[PDB]
């Protein structure tokens, strides 16, 4: 934590460069682990991959990849408003650019020798005596630049969450109860097919390794997995493709499908051999 | 707006033949699917006809080639089914459907018209 | 929390802009999260949607608008309030205000050189110890007129909350106790309505995930849950927006009914094919 | 808590303002307060709103509303009795009308320059040195003046406590047991409505909430509640209305009667279709 | 801890030498530790082995190899992030090539007797008091480029660990829901044969030492392992050599198969004698 603490190099065309590199890496690496954390670029990916003819139109894509910047790029956001609210990184980085003709509240002290290196070297406390006074009539001023940007950060993007929801909400041709049932309903669905491929996944191990040993040492939960839920077979993957990708409500006969799986299970997802282990049937027996 | 009606249905043994009507009443300019369907209970709907106002070309039922035919009045706005060669197996409900194209947005899906209409054709034997 | 402590920057034209958005960015996003955390503004949403036509008169949509707004400014106008009986925005903006006339208690000292200047370097402690009569006679004057307006802000909300509530009693065609009554059973049905949307939808994603692996790994509420309450399909979305918009209070048969989802069970709520996974039958068949 | 601490302003015209707002605000605060909470000045309102004929004669709504003001008033004058003790709001706003002829306790070193200055000055230890003296003067005569409104205040009110007491159980036809058994009454009664209103709220939506999804999540209390108390409709407008309103001890056959819901249950409480949800059914068939 | 302190040896081609060494090493040893503790490189080295004719292709060896140094340089990766962020390291290193014409903040009081001496005692407080500005302006100078280097590393990472993965999802014939599946399952057969590995070990131990002593002692769980898992020989060397490798998922019949165990087990994996303990039994006859 004490590593991350803030350093300003007191040199011209040299502190910017840090703060710049100081805020906007960490905000990268939020941004980045944002949309790698959602499941949502990886099913748009899967969509791009099977797909493979760029048969999905402009609408659809558009807005997925709006979703995912948008819920990808709160802690950004929120990072870079904490960091300018802050203060410390834009004084360090606009201390070289401060005009010494428009500084005021003292008498014109400021020597115009090396103007750019002074004011550079204003916030590591470098500052003679003699510029006491203007030292803190630039801290106070670049400072309050910082803050004032930072509150209109929060304030556009308070505006922002208003509109964009606004008009979720306005162009949808759904219900807001029937959404709120359909996000309900994706939830339990993704936290129930994950369980549930976990203990698919440990069955199936298991059976395999009593084929190779003979026996299994499993613990009692173990004991009860294997004894309720028995497996017969793997699933193949032309079914596994048919739930992987993007899903936007579809109806069938008037009655809401509200995901792949849900429209798979309802039967309406579902010559060549490929990434076969052994040939042809014809060809192994040669 | 657009309304159907069926008649024709009653009992007739196997062998038999049979003339089932349906006519429309309404805004038929628009409709370019008309068809036949067939439902019995213990089991779902299939549609043993249908045929292209828009494009001429029709389909049969595998059940219906060279057995059932339907034809369509343009002058009467009319659909008329013959069922030739009567079997057991031929004792469902029957419907006739009219459709309206359909246009998809990729956004939305498929929207689109269609009408029904309720009418029984049971074989004795 | 320290991170949005008060910053006065003392410079003229400079510090009444800080001041303006450190206290009003609070209040917009205050405002904003009020208006979005309420469910009457999507159900508002919700009927200017579905209606489509500018059906709704003007009375209505005005008392939903003004009963939405009114919850909704609470949270700023206590902000305001106690960011006003603080006095440290309001004497940072109007420090450079202050005419140096009509400045008393103490003898002329005050110089007209950079007035202007002075004035709202004040704030900051950088004043000049010959002044330093004349800060105080500004603090004590500014920040009385602070605090003057927040009590007068807290007189006039009371006075509005006790206006606004003696008139809707006084028009609303209902007694008091029939009102309480009604807004009892809003509360029990948004709440049990959420309960049961819940369940609903974890039962549907259990049938789906065991069509799909052969079982489902449950816990032991949730096999209570699927025990007990099992369900056969979904409902049309029709239903849904049956009990979807607002509602005023019909009566039918000189029985009350107090919400859509009340009306349409008791059967006063409830061609065209939209929205459709695949073609007409007919279309399939080809 | 410190936010509200008290700032004494020191400028002539300006202090006794301040203290005007800062002690009357609060008051008046607290009185629309007791105001809102009663329940008797909303079916006060009731009457007044459903009799709109001025039918009620001047006698009892003028003893309503004294025992609506009586109730209510308790805060502010407690709020305004430590305002008072503490004295120095009385102080702050009577400072600068001290007569310096009057002032004593020294010999005669108060100028006459600006007298109401220096005067106002006082409570903010602004006093010269040479003013010590009068400075203390002023603080133990306007805090004495302070404390003995106080005193007085607290006087009144429990002499009047007293002697509105005396008068209520005199001319009262009831005696005091039996309206302390009319008080117990009251309060059971309105203890069991809330409780009974709901629960049959909750039963209510739950069967509606069955209606739509085809059950109900509800909790082992819920269901208890549930099957314990079951509900077949909603009770009428009239019938709510029959029990909103004032009440005045109305007796029927030498027996009493200490509530509207109580001569309801007697039955001595009970062609136009008013805000119905559709026409007459002559209409409906068109 | 204290042990692995850094203390930089202020001398010219000494310090930067010290610097990697201290730097360097500890990441090696991480890198090399990564790559022990992995098990993808043993069956990597198990396939080059039993192979023993460079049979695989290039492009399968080359995705296990950069799978393989890509789990092993996290480690690292963050300690070098680490000793950058400090700065000691690398202004250890760098100072003796600070140049002095490019010096600034002060007055041209550096000394060019010998500049790199000086330049490289500086770290070590060994700076004169005429030099003191210097020292701090080459502190804050290398110590700059250290925490930059950090930052554009860990920006670096994070795009190659973004960039990595959105290869891997998009050019993997299988989709996302799948592949977590089979991580699940490839996780769940290791602890498993991890298991009964042990538990299988055990009982031909116990049974071994059974026939030596002609007991065993054995504790109660030990003793509910023998009776529950009896084993009767042990399985031979080409049933473990067809479990032992690199799997790129074959598919068998449509059917997904995950392991080479499950591919064994199967039935899809299974004249000569080596290493035997004695002669061919016509031998041992003689
Ligand atoms: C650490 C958190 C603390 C709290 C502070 C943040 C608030 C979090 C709760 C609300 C977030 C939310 O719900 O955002 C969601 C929306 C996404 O809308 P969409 O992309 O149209 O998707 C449609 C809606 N979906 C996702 C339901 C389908 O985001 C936004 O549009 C704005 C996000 C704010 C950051 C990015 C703003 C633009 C970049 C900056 C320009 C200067
Ligand atoms: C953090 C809280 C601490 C306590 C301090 C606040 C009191 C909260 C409890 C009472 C609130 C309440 O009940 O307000 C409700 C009413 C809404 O009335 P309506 O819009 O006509 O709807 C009709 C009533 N309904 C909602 C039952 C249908 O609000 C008001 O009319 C005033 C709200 C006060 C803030 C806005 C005043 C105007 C803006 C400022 C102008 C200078
Ligand atoms: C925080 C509390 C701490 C304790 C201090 C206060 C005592 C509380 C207990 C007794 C109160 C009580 O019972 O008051 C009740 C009576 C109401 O009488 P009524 O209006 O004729 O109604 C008849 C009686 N009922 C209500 C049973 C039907 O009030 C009074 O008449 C005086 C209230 C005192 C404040 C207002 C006085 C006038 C304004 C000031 C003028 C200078
Ligand atoms: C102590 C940890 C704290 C957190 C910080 C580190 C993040 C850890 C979580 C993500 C790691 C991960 O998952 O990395 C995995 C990938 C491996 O990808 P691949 O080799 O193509 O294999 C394909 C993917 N498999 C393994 C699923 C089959 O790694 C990388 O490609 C980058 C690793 C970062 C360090 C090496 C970068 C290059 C060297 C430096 C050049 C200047």
């Amino acid at each position: 934590f004490s590593v991350v603490a803030f350093h300003c190099p007191c040199s011209p065309a040299r502190n910017y460069l840090y703060g710049l590199a100081a805020i906007g890496v960490p905000a990268l690496v939020l941004f980045i682990i944002g949309i790698i954390l959602n499941n949502h670029t990886w099913n748009l990916v899967a969509e791009c991959q099977h797909r493979r003819t760029k048969n999905c139109s402009a609408a659809p894509t558009f807005l997925l990849l709006s979703s995912i910047l948008g819920r990808a790029a709160v802690a950004p956001v929120t990072w870079s408003v904490i960091s300018l609210l802050r203060g410390e990184a834009y004084v360090c980085a606009l201390s070289e650019f401060v005009d010494p003709s428009s500084l005021t509240a003292r008498e014109e002290h400021f020597p115009s020798a090396h103007a750019t290196e002074i004011l550079a070297r204003f916030p590591c406390k470098e500052n003679p005596d003699n510029l006491s006074d203007f030292r803190e009539e630039v801290s106070r001023r670049l400072r309050y630049e910082s803050q004032l940007f930072g509150w209109l950060l929060i304030g556009v993007v308070a505006i922002l969450v208003f509109l964009t929801k606004c008009l979720k909400h306005y162009c949808s041709p759904l219900s807001y109860r029937q959404e709120a049932y359909w996000a309900q309903y994706r939830a339990n669905e993704d936290q129930l097919f994950q369980r549930t491929a976990e203990v698919h996944s440990r069955v199936l191990a298991a059976n395999n390794v009593r084929r190779f040993f003979g026996f299994v040492a499993l613990n009692k939960d173990d004991e009860e997995l294997i004894a309720n839920f028995p497996v017969e077979g793997t699933q193949p993957r032309p079914q596994w493709n048919a739930i992987t990708g993007v899903y936007l409500y579809r109806e069938n006969q008037g009655l809401p499908l509200y995901s792949r799986l849900h429209k798979w299970a309802q039967g309406l997802a579902g010559d060549n051999v490929e990434m076969a282990l052994l040939p042809s049937a014809l060809e192994v027996l040669f | 707006q657009v309304q159907l009606v069926e008649s024709g249905g009653g009992s007739v043994q196997a062998g038999g033949s049979l003339r089932l009507s349906c006519a429309a009443s309404g805004n038929i300019r628009n409709i370019s699917y008309l068809g036949w369907f067939r439902q019995a209970p213990g089991k779902e709907r299939e549609g043993v006809a249908a045929l292209w106002t828009t494009q001429g070309q029709t389909y049969y039922a595998d059940s219906v080639k060279g057995r059932f035919t339907v034809s369509l009045d343009n002058a009467k706005n009319t659909v008329y089914l013959q069922m030739n060669s009567l079997k057991p197996e031929d004792t469902a409900l029957y419907y006739c459907a009219a459709a309206t194209s359909g246009q998809y947005n990729p956004l939305r899906g498929y929207h689109y018209n269609e009408y029904w209409g309720q009418g029984t054709q049971v074989t004795v034997s």
